[PDB]
């Protein structure tokens, strides 16, 4: 079943942020809520078990309560490290196992904007060779890492034939991501130009290439 | 079965 | 320190079974119950199983039952959790962990810690494909961004390494991204000197271990 979480939470450095955790009296109503940090690479740690109770080592800034079917995480003295996923976890009596919340990722805010750069490279004369075009549009160092990619044919949008990744953190903190549009050589090579259109924080990077 | 008594039994 | 260690990432076809394996240590096996979980892409934890070490006694979330067996060999401590007839909904990360139970003397629930690093299964129908190169041909001020484009292969992972190691300064290769094809595709890119690019040579190594495949693609401007 399902334990219910906000997707994200945010708070400055020395502020008190709350996370919570809503359930059922099947499990948060009847059983104890136990909550769990989880950053990159990493196995998830435990921070809180039986409702409030910390583990060795965990700082006392991180409390935890229950009341009905609803449980909260606190850290206060929020601090940069803090920065991770959070989630919690409950015995089911009719699943008869354990349930998960979807997880919070919590943002120590602070970090300032920062604007992508966008590089977009045409089909190689190699690949048009072996009978395919592929256009690859590469975007990196940007924040908060959030972007919106469209292509264009001519000037009119495509949707065919476009694979976007996700955004990943670099290591300076900041964010990249990719994008690919393939084609036939027979339409790359019958339009005028294509491009591709990053939107990030409502600003607008715009690149274009022609077989030309 | 509640959390305690599942672990009882299972353990 | 307590330690649960799995093995390593596989590659399944529908209709297969995967066997993961958990090796305990630091802590008497047999005393404390190991569950299963697992998540896959973009979805929240799912409870499968547990195990009782001591009797081997398991049991099973009714999601899984009839195609789940959690077990486990106490003289190398280690669980196993094997998962049949597998399709592409099976895809994820599946973690064991180890159930420190109640407190005996005061009620007190201790949680489930530590938990195993994870093992990525892909179940997948793509056949293994090392990847075709292609040069992405330099562009510019004072540097100049050039690259490979590492094309349709599976299954992951593939290594890029520029000019055999030597070059570092500028070098990023971004993650890869999953087709409908079922085959992956990256790129890496590289930021040079404008002044180097006529005298200079500029070579990414692509590795493809699972097809045994290695090219080493010459990058030149046009
Ligand atoms: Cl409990």
């Amino acid at each position: 079943l399902t334990l219910t979480q906000p997707a994200s939470a945010s708070a400055t450095p020395g502020q008190r942020v709350t996370i919570s955790c809503s359930g059922s009296s099947s499990n948060i109503g009847g059983n104890t809520v136990n909550w769990y940090q989880h950053l990159p690479g990493a196995a998830p740690k435990l921070l809180i078990h039986n409702n409030d109770l910390r583990p060795s080592g965990v700082p006392d800034r991180f409390s935890g309560s229950k009341s009905g079917t609803s449980a909260s995480l606190a850290v206060s003295g929020l601090q940069s490290e803090d920065e991770a996923d959070y989630f919690c976890a409950a015995w089911d009596d009719g699943l008869n196992g354990w349930v998960f919340g979807g997880g919070t990722k919590l943002t120590v805010l602070g970090q300032p904007k920062a604007a992508p750069s966008v590089t977009l490279f045409p089909p190689s004369s190699e690949e048009l060779q072996a009978n395919k075009a592929t256009l690859v549009c590469l975007i990196s160092d940007f924040y908060p890492g959030a972007v919106t990619v469209a292509w264009k044919a001519d000037s009119s949008p495509v949707k065919a034939g476009v694979e976007t990744t996700t955004p990943s953190k670099q290591s300076n903190n900041k964010y990249a991501a990719s994008s690919y549009l393939s084609l036939t050589p027979e339409q790359w090579k019958s339009h005028k130009s294509y491009s591709c259109q990053v939107t990030h924080e409502g600003s607008t990077v715009e690149k274009t290439v022609a077989p030309t | 079965t509640g959390h305690r008594m599942a672990w009882d039994m299972m353990m | 320190v307590q330690l649960l260690e799995q093995s390593g990432a596989e590659v399944k076809r529908p209709g297969a079974s995967v066997k993961v394996s958990c090796k305990a240590s630091g802590y008497t096996f047999t005393s404390y119950a190991i569950h299963w979980v697992r998540q896959a892409p973009g979805q929240r934890l799912e409870w499968m199983g547990w195990i009782n070490p001591g009797n081997g006694n398991a049991k099973y979330s009714q999601r899984f039952q009839g195609r789940v067996i959690i077990s486990r060999d106490t003289s190398a401590t280690t669980s196993y959790m094997e998962l049949s007839s597998l399709t592409s909904e099976d895809t994820a990360v599946y973690s064991c962990a180890r159930d420190r139970g109640f407190d005996l003397l005061t009620g007190h629930y201790l949680g489930l810690d530590p938990w195993g690093q994870g093992t990525l299964v892909t179940v997948s129908s793509a056949s293994t494909k090392g990847p075709s190169v292609f040069p992405l041909a330099p562009s510019s001020g004072g540097t100049a961004a050039l690259g490979c484009l590492v094309k349709d292969y599976f299954p992951e992972p593939v290594t890029v390494s520029w000019n055999s190691g030597a070059l570092t300064s500028g070098v990023h290769t971004f993650p890869a991204v999953l087709q409908s094809s079922g085959l992956y595709s990256l790129s890496s890119v590289v930021t040079v000197p404008s002044s180097s690019l006529g005298t200079q040579t500029y070579i990414c190594n692509v590795n493809h271990k699972p097809s045994n495949t290695k090219v080493d693609k010459k990058v030149e401007p046009k």
